RNA sequence: UCGAAGGUGGGAUCGGCGAUUGGGACGAAGUCGUAACAAGGUAGCCGUACCGGAAGGUGCGGCUGGAUCACCUCC
RNA sequence: AUCAGCUUGUUGGUGGGGUGAUGGCCUACCAAGGCGACGACGGGUAGCCGGCCUGAGAGGGUGACCGGCCACACUGGGACUGAGAUACGGCCCAGACUCCUACGGGAGGCAGCAGUGGGGAAUAUUGCACAAUGGGCGCAAGCCUGAUGCAGCGACGCCGCGUGAGGGAUGACGGCCUUCGGGUUGUAAACCUCUUUCAGCACAGACGAAGCGCAAGUGACGGUAUGUGCAGAAGAAGGACCGGCCAACUACGUGCCAGCAGCCGCGGUAAUACGUAGGGUCCGAGCGUUGUCCGGAAUUACUGGGCGUAAAGAGCUCGUAGGUGGUUUGUCGCGUUGUUCGUGAAAACUCACAGCUUAACUGUGGGCGUGCGGGCGAUACGGGCAGACUAGAGUACUGCAGGGGAGACUGGAAUUCCUGGUGUAGCGGUGGAAUGCGCAGAUAUCAGGAGGAACACCGGUGGCGAAGGCGGGUCUCUGGGCAGUAACUGACGCUGAGGAGCGAAAGCGUGGGGAGCGAACAGGAUUAGAUACCCUGGUAGUCCACGCCGUAAACGGUGGGUACUAGGUGUGGGUUUCCUUCCUUGGGAUCCGUGCCGUAGCUAACGCAUUAAGUACCCCGCCUGGGGAGUACGGCCGCAAGG
């Protein structure tokens, strides 16, 4: 009955690449990219 | 360190209780005042009230025994704890004592008892069982 | 507790290190 | 344990003993009389047990007591197997069928006929 | 080009047998000893080292889960 | 994990190709990524589910029939045709096997329905019909359908029925027991009436078909189910058990045998436990045994267990991931909660009703389907976000106590040895002696010298340290603690898997040192024997430097943090008010230690008890009957011992 966080990796797919490591994103699902890629950046929420 | 301040609370009084103490006094939070305020209005204990402390505020909780010296609580328990919390729905609300005690439940609409959460039909977090 | 325990274990302890000193250039030239 | 440590490592059941592991998973099996001779049961007690040496087909050599007063069973006699244990013996867990393949039902027996294989008066 | 099967090669991993060999469990009555339990007749045990037919002995450090301390005169 | 690394079209991009479609699906080039202790990569096992069994429930076991999805069709590849292909009764190739051959070459695939052989404890007919339902082709009549509907066999299971009912006695015979009286079988029997279920015989004889057919007919089951007549209690009961658990006892036979047994355990001439007979009990077309799963088992404990002595606190710390977190304001609506919509196939389960003569069984209508997805509502709690506070935590300042640690230098007593006097005949040792030393001058006494090790008194249940542990003196360097003020920061806390560090003694390596003690080893003695205890010697070692080892009854046999719950009395460190001489443990109060005694409470007991083994919260380690065994195997570490 406890409560257990867990994680998860996914990757996504941005164009121009605006996103660095450590930013707070949004992701939307979609049709398979590639192998592994199904997510989509909508936009950056907030950059660190 | 301090983890479960309402857990502290519930075995302060339950020592003063099994002491035969006539008072005991804690640190003063909302909802220690609220759970205090759901024990004076069901009887379980006499009166309490809140002075203040040389930091902050203190909580004064009176405790009440009968004619002959007979302690007006059972049992006090700690239900949901931090790690494993308890959750219940408005329909499988927990019974103390076959009824006879009384699950504090913390509820979107304050804190209530079971039966009060039972005719409202609301579920919540249960806090702690008295009887 | 009883020491009777403690000489069970102790016996077995000793019977082991006694064999294991009986055949140690054995052992070192098998492995 | 905490709840913590529940959620990190669990329960684990006790592991169960396997019994009459010779029979594979079958109520009988038939086996052959390897050798058939007589023992001498655990030290309180006193008697010349009648033991017999089966192969079974399996392929596992077991050990199996014959039960009832006389028995007729001697070298390459196919008899049929089941389990149970005899407190006596220190390692025999299973037992030969009366009345079942080579082995025959027991003589002038009248009670608890259907353990030993003995057909009723006519 | 890819390509099943086949061939060659060096390794992985799982088992069976093996002359000889180690220990374990059990077995009224065999042989040798008395180690422990009463201070068990050298208190016992723990780690370690050496030695000894065997239980075991001894050194070094540790523990009490070690027994006895009669009489004891002044107040 | 006794499987820690895995991956090179592998991770991504671009252009092409390909496909019904997106996509390293394929390809060329470019970049170097991707996955993994939240367990990748390996190894083992396995069709998954609705469901089924068990259970109070949670949970555990399971995937037979029936229903859904998947995979395969002798083994391994491959495409073709087509709307659609693992193409079971298609093709091509290779292989194994079986068969025909004129030797050139050909043929075959029951895991469809029956059936055969084999394996096995074990599982059926080489049946009837397209009458009903479903399917294919045909405009249709119609044809095909081992799907299906039926039948046959098997107590294999569930359910139902029968084998008779009423009357019948100082209670027949016989059996058995006996106290020799009698009692039990036993209303049982015999006998007198009654009824005939189901079986048997005869006669009639279906529904299933508001179907199919534009022919006149059409039911496989089946002349079955069923109904009506006839005769007669007439044709119909066995199995296990009976010492206790656990309903039900006597006699005879046997004697530690033969045997029984789930456990405890019964057999030793008087067995309610063996064998047999009477009697009895429990079930009944069944009754027992074996096998397997759940329950009992709170015996893996989420519900719902524990760790002082019963199994169980790592030797102790630091700290990584993780878990968890004081007071307060606003916000979000992630968790949480309410409601609504969609879905959660049918069957199954449960409730009600209905149909089979009842039941099993079947149907109908609800519930269930504990869940997930979308909308809407709430904000107490948890969480996120943006703040605030000082009680936790830490810093600052002022004092304080200490064998805390490291280095260097240094003191005295004593033991031993060496030298020189005096000085003689024993000394030494034991329960008692002897080996031994001495007469070449010993022991004793005095003076001088060399060297090593340990530090009497102070010195205690007293201090310090996380633990191991730490006291001759001085100096140098250095760690922690406590008290007061509360100036400062403002939750910065707690725990900590793995990991790192420290860690008595013994032991190991290299180099020194070596007085005393002293494993091993020598003699002496004791003893039946002494590989011992006792004596005389005595080597490693003990000591120092630098490194290994990594264990202890490394114990308080008690993990860490926090809050609360009667007191009394010692003692160590510090601040303060009042008796006040202010000399004085004067006394009080307070904070931090360290003991004893004792309440409440807890515990099986012993005991613990404000320094908890009490009352609670957070995190970690560990336990799951005793041996085998902290052992083997594999691995890691170590010079080895070994851990």
């Amino acid at each position: 009955g406890k409560i257990i966080r867990t994680t998860k990796k996914v990757k996504a797919h941005d164009e121009n690449g605006e996103a660095g490591i450590g930013d707070r994103v949004s992701l939307m699902e979609t049709r398979p990219l590639s192998a592994t890629k199904r997510w989509r950046l909508v936009e950056i929420l907030e950059k660190a | 360190t301090m983890t479960d301040p309402i857990a502290d609370f519930l075995t302060r009084l339950r020592n003063a209780n099994s002491a035969y103490h006539d008072e005991v006094t804690l640190p003063h939070s909302k909802l220690k005042a609220n759970i205090a305020e759901i024990l004076k209005r069901e009887g379980y204990i006499s009166d309490y009230r809140t002075e203040d402390a040389r930091v902050g505020k203190s909580l004064v909780v009176q405790l009440k025994y009968g004619p002959s010296r007979e302690r007006s609580i059972a049992g006090l328990r700690r239900v949901s704890k931090p790690g494993l919390r308890v959750y219940a729905k408005s329909t499988n609300l927990p019974r103390v004592l076959g009824g006879l005690g009384v699950a504090i439940i913390s509820t979107s609409s304050g804190l209530l008892t079971d039966r009060q959460a039972a005719r409202q039909g609301v579920g919540g977090e249960v806090l702690a069982y008295v009887w | 507790g009883s020491v009777i325990k403690k000489r069970r274990k102790r016996m077995s302890k000793k019977k082991h290190r006694k064999l294991l000193r009986r055949t140690r250039v054995q052992r070192r030239k098998l492995g | 344990p905490t709840i913590q440590q529940l959620v990190r490592k669990g329960r684990r059941d006790k592991i169960a003993k396997v019994k009459t592991a010779a029979l594979k998973g079958s109520p009988q099996r038939r086996g052959v009389c390897t050798r058939v001779y007589t023992t001498t049961p655990k030290k309180p007690n006193s008697a010349l047990r009648k033991v017999a040496r089966v192969k079974l087909t399996s392929q596992v050599e077991v050990t199996a007591y014959i039960p009832g007063e006389g028995h007729n069973l001697q070298e390459h006699s196919m008899v049929l197997v089941r389990g149970g244990r005899v407190k006596d013996l220190p390692g025999v867990r299973y037992k030969i069928i009366r009345g079942s393949l080579d082995t025959q039902g027991v003589k002038n027996r009248k009670q608890a006929r259907s353990r030993y294989g003995a057909k009723k008066e006519k």
